[PDB]
């Protein structure tokens, strides 16, 4: 959150939070419920932009989705789009928050390792966030998409 | 350290669940305490120096423990024990920022026991001081911010029992 | 219908219904799809959701089940049973219809006089009502239990 | 009274009293001693009445006062006794009238209303009422106990 | 007549203006919160004949009112009282989906007080039932929801006295 | 008894009855008689009470006396009306006594050895305890069902 | 388990474990081949064994299914028999184990604790358990059954 | 243990001074109320276990607590989990008899944290089955001796957290 990285600095510095960071926290709070309802409308609408983005994402790159591919038959095929689901949870997170803290910690970190440990393609799983991206961009109201823009962005980002 | 935010998304990310109505509810109630806890948090930062001063005056000074032997006797100690004071005064400022304790159990109160009763702090004088330091900062950011400054305040007193 | 209720106010006005009317019945048109839909999970689980909302109702008023209540007996608890499916049903056809007010003509008017008649605590058939669409909303999307709901709260509040 | 119900068909027919009118007052007139008498004894027999007619109520329908029940509880049994006694203090009222016009400004104007909205059942308090008559039939003399009887009647069907 | 959005038009058409920005922020605005609005207000009328009994149980029953002479004695006096309370939330949930208080001083509040004082109703009592409902509705609305809601309710109440 | 609790614990110091303790038998000398009457008002309408709590309790679980319970048929539900007379008989003598322990003695101590053992729930036999309560109390007076309540609580509270 | 029992007794008297622990230790691990074996025909069987045995339960003891009892409703008798799932799981453990120690740990200690804070009947559950022994007693040949059904005897007689 | 009489007289007698005016105030309060608090020490003890169920119905069971892998599985587990909410109501019983949390403070909170951290047991949990009882219990002795009762159960929440 924007309250944690302000204290984690300050801490650090041994400092009482300096004014223009109670300022920004201050700024935080006043603009929190529209962040709320920012996830409010994404996790209402989860299923559709799971589903909706997953099949775009298996358009855009059947062999993912091709026998022989980290995706291949029904079990595996429902586990990735569960990882799809998973990220879509972790920016609706990282929204009520107003800052990428809570996915970068939950997600974000290793995710090089553990899927490339796994066996998929990292960048065929960009693409499938950016997918979501497109169609949570659909559901949003211009600058409301803006912001929950930036945190897919970052998302997209560290898979890159 | 988890704020009240990233206590309740981790909460849920726990269970496995995306963000409930019900939390919704805790996130709004913690935006709606938002101003009044950054003004508390200014008025603090200001006024560090006069709450420990007025604590110390309260509490620590003329007794049995600034007389010679006492422990905080000798001028190294006095500074020492009011530098511990304001250590007390700004991760107890944090934590009414962030709103929940864990700044407090993550950066303060875990082995502090143990390092005090190795030196041999007196432990009561430094619960008796920091709950004077409860009372002046009642005082100095009024009572509806004192009432979410003592809940922290009294975080430290326990775990430091 | 939406469009029956346009036409009652046409009628009166004998004007051609204004473009803001026109939206409504686009609205419906296009909409229509999900309507039947979310008709179809409700008419294919129809069976269940009776009977797990009968036993949710006699545990939230067992007075109507036990001895002196009106649903005393297997032949008075399963004229219970089908007078909720009559209600569920007819809950189906107004979601199909988009208003209420196809189940108002249906039922509920003069329900009150009807069931006071016969014995058994409007009360009760309300909580009834309640637990249906509690189990309608556990088996149906949020987005088609949101309207589902609205029409499932209408009943409920006719039958207060 | 009952002078007041001739009175106010008189003042709708735009004629004087009526001679049959007058009459019936002139009977009235003459049963006001009678009249008095029995109500002096109900007033008199006050709580014993009302406590045996709340026994055989809660008797009658162990479900008011059961768990679940509207008066489950001492507090709420006791206000339940309180809506009794203030129905029998309205009897005894329309005893001395010798009509039924004190009552039905009192008790029998949307009654049903007013005990719908609180939750108390209807069918409960009519059988309250007819357990008072009872009662009274046993402290009240043989044709005291038919004008009581009479008057009692009415309230109850009121509350049908 | 008057609504959040008709209200921007008819000062806009009183100017003979175009659409100004602000005019257009505004209605944007209305807009955007209608979503929570509508929400609420559907759960309001599910629920109204539940927060007319909590708020004659909270406020107006067990009292000298509803003991005899106190203005509800009488089933006639109760049953009104109650309707009131019904009347009161129905036009004020029709002004909360508008958005605008115009409508309810449009009805509600047109010789709602003069008629009351004629008749005896207590003024008070009134107004105090009305912030009883206010709270029932706040808790089944929710805060966002409900604090909408309860600035047209506390207008209704202004009224009132 | 009062007198017997209180020469009791003198004795564990083995002093002469403190002036406390003596103005404690004071106290509950003088108010024996009001004692008397609550005792005797609940024997007085001891089948009233006992068969309306038979009533309720059935009426709040019906299981208990539904077939394969304990109390199904005449006899087996006679039993335990048995019962409940035993404990209102129970009630009246700790009333007198003005002291839990005659109560206790006669039929609180091991009573879940002797209901497991016929096989009788427990709980159920608390809420018809709690049954007797409510209705001896709607007889008593406010002031003398203060008291009755403290006692019946006891037995209620053992029984858990 | 045999050599876990033997253990704890042999540590809390500080004695190297005595030659007839030992002897006992060297049977039971003698006949771990036929323990298993009758583990894996429970544990297979145990959707039928559940189903009938839950039928039993329910047809013995009519009053946990009637209104008022604890499995009244779907859902409060699915999660009676998923208890009677855990109880025959427990059950394959102590069969495996050669002791009812694990049964003890797992399940039977605070038992009447946790029932009774539940509501449910406990001789009921027995009930249950006893007609679960005699399901996995035809599913069993009669040296199996034997051994097998000495477990469900201390699990039914400890919840006796 | 301390009550709020001993609490004041203890205090007086720090301060080596008889029991004043504003001490006397203080006692007349507590006697005051103290019949509210004896009549709803009554309830609870009699519903003790009802509220218990309750509370752990609405908030521990049909849960990952209770279900394999989680605390309160094993009914060795489940009957500890009952038990300390039971020491939790019984001792917070004692508290508003007394008036003064003393009790709570010396004989549960005295190490509380440090057991269930020791043990693995959910803090996050046992605050919610506190706050389920503290709903319970408020609807069995009323709203007056509820908000009494509600101190120091918060105390327990506050303690435990
Ligand atoms: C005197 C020359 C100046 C002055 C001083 C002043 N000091 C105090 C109070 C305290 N001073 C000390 C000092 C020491 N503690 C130590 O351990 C040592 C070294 C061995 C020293 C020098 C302490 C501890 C106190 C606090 C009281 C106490 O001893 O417990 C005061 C009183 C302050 C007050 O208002 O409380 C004063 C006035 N004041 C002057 O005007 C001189 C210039
Ligand atoms: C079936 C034989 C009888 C019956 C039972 C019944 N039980 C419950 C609820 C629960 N039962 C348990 C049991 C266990 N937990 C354990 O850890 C173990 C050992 C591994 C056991 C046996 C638990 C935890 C619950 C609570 C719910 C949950 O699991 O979270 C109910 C539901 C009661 C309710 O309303 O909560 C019922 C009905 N009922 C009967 O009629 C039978 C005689
Ligand atoms: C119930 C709300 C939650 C829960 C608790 C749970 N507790 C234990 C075991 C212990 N609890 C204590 C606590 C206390 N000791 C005290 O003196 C007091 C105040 C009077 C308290 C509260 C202790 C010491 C133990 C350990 C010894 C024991 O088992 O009694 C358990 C059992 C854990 C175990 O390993 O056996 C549990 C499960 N568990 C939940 O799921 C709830 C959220
Ligand atoms: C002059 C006409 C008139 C009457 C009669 C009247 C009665 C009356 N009965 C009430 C309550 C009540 N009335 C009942 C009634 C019953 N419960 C039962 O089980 C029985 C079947 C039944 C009566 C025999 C109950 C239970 C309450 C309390 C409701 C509650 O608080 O839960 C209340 C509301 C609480 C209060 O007194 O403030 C009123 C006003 N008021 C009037 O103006």
């Amino acid at each position: 959150s924007v309250v944690t990285k302000s204290i984690v600095n300050a801490d650090a510095e041994a400092r009482y939070l300096s004014p223009g960071e109670l300022d920004r926290i201050k700024n935080f709070v006043s603009t929190g419920e529209r962040r709320l309802r920012i996830a409010q409308t994404l996790t209402e609408n989860r299923e559709r932009i799971v589903k909706q983005a997953g099949d775009q994402l298996f358009q855009k790159r059947p062999d993912v989705v091709s026998p022989g591919g980290n995706a291949y038959g029904e079990e595996m095929t429902a586990t990735c789009l569960r990882d799809l689901d998973y990220y879509l949870r972790l920016v609706t997170y990282g929204i009520v928050a107003g800052d990428v803290t809570p996915i970068e910690e939950i997600g974000l970190v290793g995710v090089r390792e553990m899927y490339n440990s796994l066996g998929t393609p990292i960048p065929a799983v960009a693409e499938g966030i950016r997918a979501m991206k497109n169609v949570a961009c659909s559901l949003l109201s211009a600058e409301d998409a803006a912001e929950a823009g930036s945190y897919f962005d970052f998302v997209i980002g560290a898979m890159q | 350290m988890q704020d009240a935010i990233t206590a309740v998304i981790n909460a849920s990310d726990v269970q496995g669940k995306y963000l409930d109505t019900a939390a919704m509810e805790k996130l709004k109630a913690y935006f709606a305490t938002g101003e009044l806890r950054v003004r508390a948090a200014s008025v603090i930062s200001a006024n560090a120096a006069n709450i420990v001063k007025e604590a110390v005056a309260k509490s620590l000074l003329y007794s049995d423990i600034t007389r010679p032997g006492g422990n905080m006797y000798t001028t190294r100690r006095y500074a020492a024990c009011i530098r511990d004071l304001d250590y007390y005064l700004r991760y107890a400022t944090y934590a009414m920022l962030a709103g929940d304790p864990s700044i407090l159990d993550e950066r303060v109160l875990n082995g502090l026991k143990e390092t005090y009763n190795s030196l041999g702090v007196p432990i009561a004088a430094t619960v008796q001081a920091i709950q004077a330091m409860k009372e002046v900062t009642a005082s100095l950011v009024g009572a509806d911010a004192g009432k979410e400054m003592g809940i922290y305040f009294d975080y430290i007193c326990s775990g430091l029992s």
